[PDB]
């Protein structure tokens, strides 16, 4: 069959989506291994029988809905190449922002840090990158999302971070870094976006936080305490709408230079205090 | 009497260099060294018109982005979908020219046609001497053919415009970022970080001074949309202090006629036969011609 051919059948029955095109796209370029252009400039070109048969089943799955960074196994952040997996969440965009203003408080001189439920590895290995004068530490409860994270840390060649596998701060009972970093659960366990969209395939190990998906957030900043080092920060992303909330828990738990950055989306994203 | 002028000139910088290029010397020996192997093809024919088709030496009106790599972008205006149709053709008869010589071409942005074409659409196109070879590609492209939307036959005229811009080594960017600009999302709403995943990520960058308006989208990190973003701004921006000088090859340039099948440049009054062979990959039977014509024009 003709990509240009294969494209237009696909797109088709992938009218549920919310980019049925780059869908296409996406995945023909994977099985064949050419990139969008060459797809674009040369739909004349056929595909051997394998490629049909293997574009075919991911094509299956993504109607049943399952994410496309899920059937390529890969997502970019930072641009920097993540394998990621059912197993954890699949670094978002907005994620990337955390990362932006954690880079501004960390100390100019070279010290240690920490990040919560790393999960593929996002957060922790985006700083590590931009700080090499810099220990990270990322901890995950799931055993599975520590792999992950050891994965990308090999594939990607950064030495200067170190993952465990903590229940937020098990494992870490006696340290303390300059800056502590994390993205947690923080869905309710019945928000009506758990209903739709590709986070139907994600897992709720990392998508649902207690108290009306703000149970992780707190316990968080109420732990972090006894581990940052003096005026050290502490910064967390929430929900668009846990605006307000979290900078309260944060007053409430006794954090000075309280704040709330936003994201492109022009949400709000990460709160970030202090501590003494 | 008047050109010699200027042999009379180099030949003597010349003779004047190749002495300080004999003397204990050091450094920047590069840049004295270099001017002489410059210096020397134009000089050594004046040592000849004098010793002696007697061609009329074209080595004079240097040039400057010729070789460093392009931006191209096609924009769909003029025609309904019709328009953003022939967005697509004037698209892939550049990839398909691009490749033919080895270049590296790669999107940054796509708009799908409200019915299957590309309302912009803007590729980076890679190797050497690209900007100084389809620069003059820039202005409008015009089409008149007739629809697979119709039957009874009657053609119907669109066009498209198209920017050529000149890849700027990021690597000199003038950092043109404090506050004075605006970073935007293309989500027309959302709620953002776990609540939704898309395959694709989307910034846009606005110039809050100048006002211009830059924008990317691909499967990759945001990081790198952003980056890639800012690297537009500045290529969009220099385009303006480039647009600012004041025949200087919208303003329709060429024409693209299928029931007669033939194409024409309107700057320089050459209709050529080829259309097929134009909408293949065949941009140089165009080129090239614009071009030793655009030299004559320097040649004054
Ligand atoms: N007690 C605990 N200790 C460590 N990690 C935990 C935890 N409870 C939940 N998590 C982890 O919380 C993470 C939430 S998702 C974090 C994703 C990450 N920012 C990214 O961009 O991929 C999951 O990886 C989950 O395994």
């Amino acid at each position: 069959m003709e990509y240009q051919h294969w494209l237009r059948e696909a797109i088709s029955q992938l009218q549920a989506s919310e980019s049925p095109r780059r869908d296409a796209e996406i995945l023909l370029e994977h099985v064949t291994g050419r990139g969008r252009t060459f797809i674009l400039a040369f739909g004349e070109t056929q595909l051997t029988d394998e490629q049909c048969q293997q574009l075919d089943a991911l094509l299956t799955r993504r109607r049943d809905g399952e994410p496309i960074a899920h059937l390529t196994g890969v997502r970019e952040f930072w641009s920097l190449p993540l394998f990621v997996s059912p197993a954890t969440l699949i670094p978002r965009p907005d994620t990337e922002c955390l990362v932006e203003q954690a880079l501004a408080r960390l100390p100019e001189q070279p010290c240690r840090i920490l990040d919560l439920g790393t999960g593929t590895g996002a957060i922790a290995l985006a700083l590590a990158s931009e700080r090499p004068d810099c220990e990270i530490i990322a901890v995950d409860r799931m055993p599975d999302a520590v792999s992950l994270a050891q994965r990308n840390a090999q594939h990607l060649a950064i030495k200067n971070i170190h993952i465990l596998q903590s229940d937020w701060f098990s494992a870490l009972a006696g340290q303390q870094f300059a800056m502590i970093v994390s993205n947690p659960p923080y869905i309710d366990e019945q928000d009506p976006h758990l209903q739709q969209g590709d986070v139907r395939f994600e897992p709720l190990t990392a998508l649902v936080a207690a108290d009306s998906g703000m149970a992780d957030i707190v316990h968080i900043i109420e732990q972090s305490r006894n581990a940052l080092v003096s005026g050290g920060f502490l910064l967390l992303e929430h929900g668009w709408q846990q605006g307000e909330a979290v900078r309260q828990a944060f007053i409430l738990a006794g954090y000075h230079d309280v704040e709330t950055c936003r994201d492109y989306g022009d949400n709000e994203r990460v709160t970030l205090g202090r501590y003494y | 009497a008047k050109l010699e002028a200027l042999h009379e000139r180099h030949e003597e910088v010349q003779a004047l260099l190749g002495d300080a290029q004999t003397i204990a010397d050091q450094e920047r020996f590069r840049a004295l060294s270099r001017e002489y192997a410059q210096l020397s093809d134009v000089s050594r024919c004046f040592t000849d018109w004098q010793q002696v088709q007697q061609l009329q030496v074209l080595l004079l009106p240097k040039d400057p982005d010729d070789e460093r790599n392009a931006f191209l972008e096609v924009r769909a205006g003029t025609g309904g979908d019709e328009a953003a149709l022939f967005a697509g053709d004037l698209f892939r008869m550049y990839s398909r020219y691009a490749e033919a010589r080895r270049w590296r071409v790669e999107i940054m942005s796509a708009s799908e046609g409200e019915h299957g074409g590309y309302k912009e659409i803007i590729a980076k196109i890679s190797g050497d001497g690209v900007y100084g070879r389809l620069k003059f590609e820039s202005g409008g492209h015009r089409v008149q053919r007739v629809p697979a939307t119709e039957s009874q036959g009657r053609i119907h005229t669109s066009a498209c415009t198209v920017a050529v811009m000149p890849e700027l080594p990021d690597a000199e960017l003038p950092d043109v970022n404090p506050a004075d600009l605006r970073i935007d999302t293309f989500r027309s709403s959302g709620a953002g970080g776990q609540h939704v995943n898309t395959t694709d990520s989307a910034i846009r960058i606005t110039h809050l001074p100048t006002g211009i308006v830059v924008e990317c989208q691909d499967e990759r990190s945001q990081h790198k949309n952003k980056a890639k973003a800012l690297s537009v701004l500045g290529a969009r921006i220099h385009a303006a202090e480039m647009a600012k000088r004041q025949r200087r090859n919208s303003d329709r340039n060429r024409t693209y006629n299928f029931p007669q099948g033939r194409v024409t440049d309107h700057r320089i009054n050459l209709t050529l036969y080829r259309l097929d062979e134009v909408m293949e990959g065949k941009l140089d039977m165009l080129i090239e011609p614009i071009i030793q014509e655009h030299q004559a024009d320097q040649l004054a």
